[PDB]
């Protein structure tokens, strides 16, 4: 009906708790995943003889996980209320950053890589972090808890979203943010930005994917498209929306226990992938090969491939 | 090759005529929008 | 060099009819020698090199030009012998039967069936090729539409920075002289 | 056969023209980004 | 008829080349005319 056939897939076991997030390295060789077990998951993935290994040292469950553009380092946000800097290929991590009053909501690297990484904490903290200086960048507070915070492609802007029920645009290098762009509604299922930088795709807790095209330069404050048809979160959940720039695609999780694939520019979605025993927490898309990482509450990562 | 050259000729001059009409319409649009 | 007949549906048969043959009639009016066609049909010709001989030349001249003691017993005895041989041939043909008109009719029916099958196969192949060409023309058409839309949006984005840059120079002078440090720098502000 | 031949062979010309229009679109978009970025930072 | 087909093929190719060059020139002028 919707999905096309079945095709082979890879099931990744070993996660004690529900997987919080899933991501892949820029080279596509390894894929790391975070979960409630407070142990990062390194994976030899892109084809399977094996995954990679298990990473430890997190004092609490990792809320978010991401990899640096270089691939040798990665950042993670955990309930330990400390920014997690991890070196991986060296056998041990990077450094542990402190100063968060509450648990770290999300941590993502910027366009400068290890130089600065945008992060936020459920206390409502929106803060850039310098790393290689053995100290962060700067701290800021806007309204309320920011669910997701990520820097733009030019590293000069930082987009964030959370319980504040608004689209958060932040200017950074000016020691102040950018603008607050929101319609009339309150929902946050997550926040995301496209790779082109001309639009941002945020997840709405009403089960409504909101793609907004505004972009820098000429004033717009416009939108992109309204994606629907799949329920991302039933009541309250954190879903990481990762779009697939290959062709045109948008990947997201769902509370229906099915991976959510959405085509956008066609004014309709893509496909729904069943086979998950629980609600999908996060999904990823490999740039090199058409593979998608499936992280769900079932603690089993399902990586699909299109042939 | 004669019928193929006639169909490819009518399609070539037809697509070139449509490209010249659309190119002239865009040239008139953008050309008239420059001083405004 | 890529023009599909299905690419532009608005103009096909009337699209290039008069003007196309008018420019082609202008080049042919300028000069019309013969090289590829005359050289291609020159070697095989029709009938040239072989030409045969004898009944070929006599039959060609006939094509251009649509136009007694023994003699009694000779033609008479030949008429009698020919009548006897014809009576024997008619005796055998009438003594046996035919069945060959029906047999040969069935054979011709089989040949017609084979020809119809070949025509059906050719029509199927042509239909498949036309389908593939239609799909490729659809993809290239969508890509071309997105290219033209992206070009129009690109021209609008550059024109948006143009006008807002002029208003940024005028307003740069307005705030300039009203605040704006001095009038030197901001009056020279431009895209 | 010749129509699909020349059509498929000359399709990369139209695709390359689309990539050129997209490249000019990124160039104009970046030029407007720096222009209106400096104009916004000049206030 | 093959000679007339070759004349219409070469002449139609010249008209298609000139018209294609004019369409590309007008398209480039329309693209660069906005700034």
């Amino acid at each position: 009906r919707c999905s096309s056939l079945q095709a082979p897939i890879m099931l990744l076991s070993g996660h004690e708790g529900e997987v919080y997030c899933c991501k892949f390295h820029p080279n596509g060789s390894t894929l790391a995943s975070a979960g409630f077990d407070r142990l990062i998951l390194l994976w030899n993935v892109y084809g399977d003889c094996d995954n990679y290994a298990t990473l430890k040292g997190h004092s609490g469950a990792v809320m978010e996980l991401h990899y640096n553009t270089d691939g040798s380092m990665l950042f993670s946000a955990s309930t330990d209320k400390t920014v997690a800097v991890w070196d991986s290929e060296t056998g041990e991590r990077v450094k542990r950053l402190k100063g968060h009053t509450s648990f770290v909501n999300s941590c993502y690297p910027a366009r400068r890589g290890p130089q600065l990484v945008c992060t936020g904490s459920d206390d409502g903290t929106v803060k850039l972090w310098d790393i290689r200086k053995k100290a962060a960048i700067q701290t800021f507070q806007n309204t309320y808890q920011v669910l997701a915070v990520t820097f733009n492609d030019t590293s000069d802007q930082i987009i964030s979203g959370g319980i504040d029920n608004d689209i958060k645009v932040w200017d950074l290098r000016q020691n102040k943010l950018t603008y607050t762009m929101r319609g009339h509604a309150d929902s946050v299922t997550g926040l995301s930005l496209s790779s082109e930088g001309s639009y941002l795709l945020s997840n709405a807790m009403d089960n409504t994917v909101r793609v907004w095209d505004v972009r820098p330069f000429a004033p717009k404050e416009r939108c992109v498209k309204i994606f629907q048809g799949n329920v991302h979160n039933f009541e309250k959940n954190l879903l990481r929306c990762s779009w697939s720039p290959d062709g045109s695609k948008i990947a997201a999780g769902s509370a229906d226990r099915f991976v959510y694939v959405w085509d956008t520019t066609s004014r309709r979605i893509l496909y729904k992938l069943p086979g998950h025993a629980g609600s999908i927490n996060e999904v990823a898309f490999h740039p090199d090969e058409p593979i998608i990482i499936s992280a769900s509450s079932d603690k089993r990562l399902y990586m699909g491939e299109i042939q | 090759e004669l019928s193929h050259a006639l169909y490819q000729h009518d399609a070539a001059c037809r697509v070139i005529a449509r490209l010249t009409k659309e190119v002239t319409a865009a040239r008139e649009a953008l050309a008239t929008l420059k001083p405004q | 060099v890529d023009a599909l007949p299905y690419f532009d549906q608005g103009y096909e048969a009337p699209g290039v009819r008069e003007a196309a043959a008018a420019l082609v009639e202008e080049e042919t009016r300028r000069y019309r020698p013969t090289k590829n066609y005359l050289s291609y049909l020159t070697a095989p010709d029709y009938s040239a090199f072989e030409t045969d001989i004898m009944r070929n030349e006599f039959e060609r001249l006939a094509a251009r030009q649509p136009i007694a003691w023994q003699e009694c017993v000779n033609n008479s005895m030949a008429q009698l012998e020919h009548q006897a041989v014809r009576i024997e041939n008619l005796e055998l043909m009438s003594q046996h039967g035919c069945n060959a008109w029906k047999v040969y009719n069935e054979n011709l029916v089989h040949m017609i069936e084979h020809a119809q099958k070949e025509l059906q196969k050719l029509r199927k192949h042509i239909q498949d090729l036309n389908w593939q060409r239609k799909n490729m023309q659809l993809t290239a058409g969508s890509k071309l539409r997105e290219m033209e839309s992206n070009w129009v949006s690109l021209v609008s984005k550059n024109y948006e920075i143009e006008r807002t840059i002029v208003q940024l120079e005028n307003e740069i002078y307005q705030i300039k002289q009203q605040h704006g440090e001095a009038n030197k720098e901001n009056i020279r502000q431009d895209f | 056969e010749e129509l699909k031949k020349h059509e498929d062979s000359a399709i990369p010309r139209r695709l390359e023209c689309l990539k050129e229009d997209v490249q000019r679109q990124q160039e104009r978009e970046k030029e407007l980004q720096h222009r209106y970025a400096d104009l916004l930072l000049e206030k």
